[PDB]
């Protein structure tokens, strides 16, 4: 059986589940009380909810998630919410104070007391489950618990379990915008733990969804719950292939063999290709032809890095709904010949098709409209060396006036592990610009 | 009495079979309860070849199903025509290889392959006079190409003396599925050639410009390909299921097309593909069907054999046909153009005719085609296996697993051996 | 919107807070899913019909497919029907 | 006419014989009140070698029902097919062993198995002609597995030219019910290994994977593992009640089975075993039954088949079947696997027909199976009991009530002596 | 007929067996005017015309707890000339419960237990209640224990002591009462079976969230631990056991009589929807040292023996594949002479609960009874704190007075230290 465990560690990983598990819900029948209805659709006893979902008792549900954060008022956002009753009240791990912005104290100090609770329910929902496929880690690495806490439940876990993949999904400051001002120094040092423990991991940025939003939706003011609604259609896609059979099928081990060339180089973008609102809709002509040319558009990615300065490695192309396989096909030709996208020379086939069956939902309330079809393009690339890049010039910065150590320092954290994190981002620079080389 | 065992392994591998036993049952007029309802008594007279005799008149077919995950085998015992397998047969795991010939090869491979030959000695022990094995799988998949492999290799150390027809489909050129496909398919050749000892060379963009040329099909779904397969497999077996005028077993196949043992990819193609607008105009005779015989485009290798010469060609004629139009349009064939033929092996083109027809055509042939011009073929798999092997690109987990980069500078050895074998075949010359 | 702070503070929760996610009643259907099967999965021991015909008689009242949509999925795989080459 | 004594001890022995009467009951057709209520005249002509005419036309089974604790009867007598039974054979104590083989044999067996003998002499003594004593217990208990072993010293010293069938529940591999399995098992081996004419040996740990890997059942519980268990013994006797093409009794097994006095556990298994998911899709025949009985997975020990050489096999079959076909497969069976089976023995294989299929099958086979691969499971249980016998612990509530240290070095080293003469005649060879 | 006698000692004693008599009623539906409206055979006798009565007798010197349950809502359940009461309490004094105060009441006692006996046909065992820290629950509880082995022999008596802990301490003299008492269930009780205060407090404030947690909650949920290990005599099950059972499964040395108790799925009522309590779930939880009722570590040790009492919709299967996870855990250490360490039995019965209790309905439930090494250290906490407080002669002259020899500490001394022994040579490998 295939099922997957969705964590969601700091502020930003809560407020996104509760989005995700928002849109989970309402595609699978789950009724907020945790109760399918058998009455409201034609449908039996499938396993498609099985994979976020375990049966307990008689018709009652609940997610194979864990929320923890050390700030209590994320936490008792969702006790107090719509989905009250969905949740076993244990997978709720709340704390007395929070990280303060502060990685040491995530990583070092307070986090090391709430980190052996968060091992006991992710074993016992390893013990419920019959077999693992993945990991689903939602963490904000300019936060004090993206950062910190999510460092060191990843160096739990992958102690604990071997070799199981861990898809997890950052959140990166942008270059333009910013809620905080130590957030240079909590992503290097996160990027350390990211990097030899995550399997495959997913880029995220603010700015590049707050662009997204203002142009597709045409809607002038984007809030964060907003942002939320359509990050979680990505992670939807990705794991439609697990629930909803489809023409092609792609598991979470496919994931992983197909689009990271090398152990080191794993962090890749993401795109939606239809995005539009009602309005919108009605005049576009939406097509696998179409969508696939809009899913490779310089503004459509999640992440505000340009493609056009790096090479598209090995992409990945999820299809959902009335997507007959002769015209990706077709999509793929097309997409492959036009020249203002460049593919690496040592890769001649890039891409990954996966074709499922499932039609996209839409939550009611939200901006998106529903659509026939939808890709989830996840493609890795050397143009993330320049977000890599731009972030490693503003850790340097703030890094040679020792602003803002002081508060490290004194909470467990050492000096010497500051540029510890900094050599290693400097090696992740080096690599994306020796592996994107030709080679003659 | 000459049954034929068949194994289906990998997404691929299971969704053709699942259309290959739709294509078997309505030719012999078997419904999706099992019983048997055709109208014609020749279809009872060969059903122990792909069928087994069970109590109430259901006819279980010899499929063994077998996957690495169970997500596709769910589709095809829930589809219709699905229902007819013995469940006994679905011999699966859990894990899954995902992609993955070391994974699908020795380490899930190990706990599986134990499990698969026990299924396939159960059935084959039970059944009397064995001819073949007929594996449809793909190659540059993992789940169904390196465990497809593998199966192959122990079944060979068991029954020696038995045929392997392989129904594999290949990497392309225009539209490829997934990224590792030159890694799969490279390791998986290596094993084809020292195991099996019929291989039938499937091509998707084949499939997919016979589908819109031919056909005329606006939206070709992998039912529309895989019914194209199936068709051809229902005719190389027409001959032990049905009688007819010159009865050709897989032996008799075997034997007539490979001149060495080395040389056995073949390439096939289905002859009276019309499309619905055009039933009317064309006129089913014994020379409309060998002129879309020898055509490229009615290839569904990805090979233009245009570029090489034909070791050995085979016809597989049936219905109601005389005779005389069936061999003078072979010597027709060869005489029209002998440069595309090799000269060393005069009369290249066999032919056997059926007497009993494909359900609802009123004649058909399947076209089996030993030429050399598949090794454009196997240098493109080489080109992009010396393309990702050089960086060492998609590399960590084949050697992860166990199996060493050494696995991997023997494998474009053999790949290049054999297309510098076909090259120098086709050089050579009598006298 | 809010006429006044209280009223503003009544309605934060059920219109932009936690309580303003969409709810499968507030929806107006639910989609009609293309699962595996909808008889037994194939892995899994703790089932009702595991040991039971589910494929056949002994299911017949409780395995609830669904026509529609199944056959919507077999013409979409493209195995309901072997009418492309028959020719008459 | 050859009447069989059935005799219950303890909790396991009263479980698993009143899922026995289930089956023989409803095979020769008398209803929960005892009445004949049988559709054939065959079911009439023997009905009493396990039932004794009473008044009304109500047949009383021919069991006596011992145990320590009231509450196992209470559940036998409350239960379906509870009635029948004669209360005068409702002998049973009060304290309760506590599954205590010292209590079981010496302190308070010594005051009801002067009770237990006096109604089995009454039974013994009505009935015309005996044919053997058919027990049914465990070992791991000390209720049933002490009081029982007391019974088959007396009952062949009373009677020392009839048989007696022990089906012995023996302690599991990977699970131990009692705390003192060890203990007892080895104490009741010793007490079977002369008294007992030929033992049946049964377990838990291969009723739970037949049910699991063949029947498919998830959820089994003991009904289900005693009905697989009451289909064995109905089996065993199935020549004494119906007729047959070759009749075979106890005797006639125990002659076959048994080449050396010491050397009488068998092993046994029921052939035709499937789940409703593949009753449709089973074509049961002859060879069909034949590759199911010799397999490893269907036999109802402990002891893997493959490990140790087979000394004789009896297979009993039922249904009208070809007697060819009977033969030839258990000839079949022999040449195809020749290292598995003893050389020193030519025709290892009894085998007898029944003319009688069981209710619901047309057709079945039971199998019994004298191996020295048995051997595993006594040893096992010897290595357990070394290693508690050293330290002398759970020791003091045996020699607490007047038992000796001797009788378990003497019960030990009479299991040693009983692997060591498997062991011997495995490796031993013909000139 | 099964038929077992129960005895309660002290204020432990006898609250304990409010809320043990209060679930005996629920289980067989025995109202509280004592009328029903043969299961009910082992606990309660009938008497009269559909009149029940319970097979029990609270005994104590204190009379201001007795005439709680003669004033309670079980007024007419219980035989008032069954209630021992006396004038006053022992005052947390060992010595005026056996010598002075605890002579003349015990006399009374051996009446109603000939009289309870005589009664009843086939007697299985006894089932103490009492507590060692307290005067009356020590004392009397010797003198008691001390007249039934001699009086009524081979009848093996079940011993649920409440035991003191030295984190949480109710009274000062607790250590000296627990090692007087020691000598007396050493070698009279058959089956001891320890009860630690603090422990079923941390169960009921991280299994059943309470915060405040009182000695009637706690009292509740220790009687399901009894009641279900006795679960097997009243009602059909697929492996039923007895009290004699328990005394030779679980007792490996004559004097290696201690064991620990566990109820695996304790959850309350919003907790239980969510979960899923699978076989394999309680089984994995039981064996948790935080499922424990003394405050018991036992990775330190090693398990001699095991019983598992199981209740509800349990098959044979899953017991077994529960059991055989259990075995291949690295954290679960067996001793090395004994490789048959389970004893299972399966009931048919799932726990009835209280109105008003704390325990949810649950299908299935498991009660885990296993002798451990682990013991030791429990019995070596006090051990240290009676050797301080003796080691300058404290509370002593409140025992010398009341009849009490000075000679007898050491003596209760040593044999705390003999028991000592015998679990570090128990646990020694060979
Ligand atoms: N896309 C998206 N990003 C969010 C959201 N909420 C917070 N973030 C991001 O998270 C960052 C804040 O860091 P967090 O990790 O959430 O802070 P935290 O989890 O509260 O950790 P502490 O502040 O130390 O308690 C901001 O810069 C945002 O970019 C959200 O709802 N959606
Ligand atoms: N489990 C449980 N333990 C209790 C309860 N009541 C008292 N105890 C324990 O009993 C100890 C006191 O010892 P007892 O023997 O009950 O005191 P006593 O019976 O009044 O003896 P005297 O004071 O000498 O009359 C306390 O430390 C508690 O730990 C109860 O209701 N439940
Ligand atoms: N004709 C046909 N080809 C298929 C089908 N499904 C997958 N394929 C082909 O299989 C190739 C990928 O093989 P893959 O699924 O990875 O093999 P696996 O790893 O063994 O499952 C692709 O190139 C597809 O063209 C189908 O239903 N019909
Ligand atoms: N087949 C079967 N075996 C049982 C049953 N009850 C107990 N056993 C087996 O008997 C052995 C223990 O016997 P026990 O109950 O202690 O006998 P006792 O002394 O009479 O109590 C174990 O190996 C159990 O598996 C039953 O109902 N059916
Ligand atoms: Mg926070
Ligand atoms: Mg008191």
């Amino acid at each position: 059986m295939r099922e997957v465990i969705s964590i969601h560690i700091g502020q930003a990983g809560i407020q996104v589940g509760n989005a995700c598990w928002e849109l989970y819900c309402l595609e699978h029948g789950i009724q907020p009380d945790g109760q399918m209805p058998s009455d409201k659709t034609i449908g039996g006893g499938d396993d498609a909810f099985n994979t976020f979902f375990s049966e307990t008792g008689a018709g009652k549900h609940v997610p194979r998630c864990i929320f923890l954060d050390l700030e209590p008022t994320v936490v008792d956002e969702v006790r107090t919410g719509t989905y009250r009753q969905l949740f076993h009240p244990e997978q709720l791990i709340s704390g007395k104070e929070d990280a303060a912005n502060n990685f040491a104290r995530g990583h070092y100090t307070i986090g090391k007391e709430i980190v052996d609770l968060a091992l006991d329910r992710i074993r016992k929902l390893a013990d419920n489950c019959t077999g693992l496929q993945g990991f689903l880690v939602f963490n904000a690495v300019g936060g004090g618990t993206g950062s910190g806490l999510g460092s060191l439940l990843l160096e739990r876990l992958s102690v604990d379990y071997g070799k199981k993949s861990k898809l997890g999904f950052t959140v990166y400051p942008s270059p333009q915008v910013s809620t905080a001002v130590v957030e240079p120094y909590n992503s290097v040092l996160s990027t350390h733990s990211l990097l030899e423990h995550t399997d495959v991991a997913v880029m995220l940025d603010n700015e590049a969804i707050y662009d997204i939003c203002r142009r597709s939706l045409d809607i002038e003011r984007p809030t964060y719950t907003n942002l939320n609604r359509l990050i979680a259609q990505v992670i939807s896609s990705l794991t439609a292939s697990l629930r909803f059979d489809g023409a092609l099928n792609v598991d979470i081990t496919e994931f992983q063999t197909n689009l990271v060339p090398y152990p080191r180089i794993h962090f890749m973008l993401s795109s939606y290709a239809p995005i539009i609102s009602a309005e919108k809709a009605y005049h576009e002509q939406l097509s696998v032809a179409e969508i696939t040319n809009a899913a490779f558009e310089p503004a459509s990615m999640m992440v505000k890095c340009d493609p056009r300065h790096g090479k598209y490695m090995a992409c990945c192309l999820m299809y959902r709904g009335d997507v007959v396989p002769k015209d990706v096909n077709a999509s793929v030709a097309t997409i492959k010949t036009k020249r203002t996208i460049q593919f690496v020379d040592w890769c001649p086939t890039g891409f990954k098709c996966g074709i499922n069956y499932q039609p996209p939902t839409v939550v009611p309330g939200g901006d998106l409209a529903k659509v026939q079809r939808a890709v989830c393009m996840i493609s890795n690339s050397t143009a993330i060396g320049e977000i890599f890049s731009r972030l490693d010039h503003k850790f340097d910065l703030m890094y040679a006036k020792r602003a803002f150590v002081h508060w490290y320092v004194g909470e467990g954290m050492e000096e010497g592990e500051f540029s510890e994190a900094r050599e290693d981002l400097a090696a992740l620079e080096k690599d994306f610009e020796e592996v994107g080389a030709e080679s003659a | 009495m000459r049954e034929i065992v068949h194994i289906q392994g990998g997404q691929c591998g299971n969704q053709i079979g699942a259309k290959f036993w739709e294509v078997v049952s309505d030719e012999h007029g078997i419904d999706p309860t099992g019983t048997y309802h055709g109208d014609s008594d020749l279809q009872l007279e060969r059903i122990n070849v792909y069928f087994n005799e069970a109590t109430g008149g259901r006819y279980v077919p010899r499929a063994i199903l077998m996957d690495l995950e169970p997500g596709t085998m769910d589709s095809v015992r829930s589809g219709p025509y699905g229902q007819i397998f013995r469940p006994d047969n679905f011999v699966f795991g859990q894990t899954g290889a995902g992609n993955n010939w070391a994974k699908g090869h020795y380490t899930e491979g190990a706990e599986l392959i134990d499990s698969v030959l026990d299924v396939v000695r159960k059935e084959a022990e039970s059944c009397d006079c064995l001819q073949g094995f007929q594996v449809c799988h793909s190659l540059g998949g993992g789940t169904g190409s390196g465990m497809g492999t593998l199966l192959i290799s122990k079944i060979r150390e068991e029954y020696p003396d038995r045929m392997m027809l392989t129904f594999s489909v290949v990497p392309s050129p225009k539209v490829s599925d997934t990224v590792v496909e030159p890694y799969n398919a490279t390791l998986s050749v290596h094993q084809l050639v020292e195991n099996a000892d019929e291989c039938m060379v499937l091509d998707n963009e084949a499939l997919y410009d016979i589908c819109f040329r031919t056909l005329k099909l606006t939206t070709p779904t992998f039912g529309d390909l895989n019914h194209l397969i199936s068709a051809v497999m229902s005719g190389i077996t027409c001959c032990l299921r049905f009688p007819g005028q010159l009865n050709a077993d897989l032996r008799k196949l075997a034997v007539n097309l490979i001149p060495f043992p080395r040389l056995h990819f073949f390439m096939v193609g289905f002859t009276p593909l019309t499309s619905r607008g055009s039933q009317q105009y064309r006129a089913l005779t014994v020379p409309e069907l060998t002129q879309q015989m020898w055509d490229a485009k009615n290839m569904m290798c990805a090979a233009d054999p245009r570029h090489g010469r034909y070791l050995t060609a085979s016809a597989l004629f049936r219905g109601r046909m005389s005779t005389k139009e069936v061999d003078e349009q072979m010597l027709n064939v060869q005489n029209k153009n002998s440069s595309y033929f090799v000269e060393w092996i005069p009369n290249n083109v066999k032919s056997s005719v059926c007497d009993i027809p494909p359900k609802g055509l009123k004649m058909s042939a399947t076209f089996i085609g030993n030429s050399t011009a598949i090794q454009e073929m196997f240098k493109r798999v080489s080109e992009q296996f010396t393309a990702m092997f050089r960086r060492k690109a998609f590399l960590h987990w084949y050697t992860g697993e166990g199996m060493d980069e050494m696995e991997f500078t023997e494998a474009e050895s053999n790949m290049n051996d054999l297309v510098s074998e076909y090259q120098q075949y086709q050089d050579a010359s009598a006298e | 919107g809010p006429r006044s702070w209280a009223e503003d503070c009544n309605q934060y929760r059920t219109t932009r807070g936690s309580k303003s996610y969409s709810t499968l009643e507030d929806a107006g259907r639910v989609p009609e899913r293309y699962s595996r099967t909808n008889y037994v999965p194939f892995l899994a021991e703790r089932h009702p019909l595991y040991s039971y015909n589910d494929l056949g008689e002994d299911g017949k009242g409780k395995v609830r497919l669904d026509p529609a949509t199944q056959a919507d999925r077999f013409s979409r795989h493209g195995w309901g029907d072997v009418s492309l080459l028959k020719q008459e």
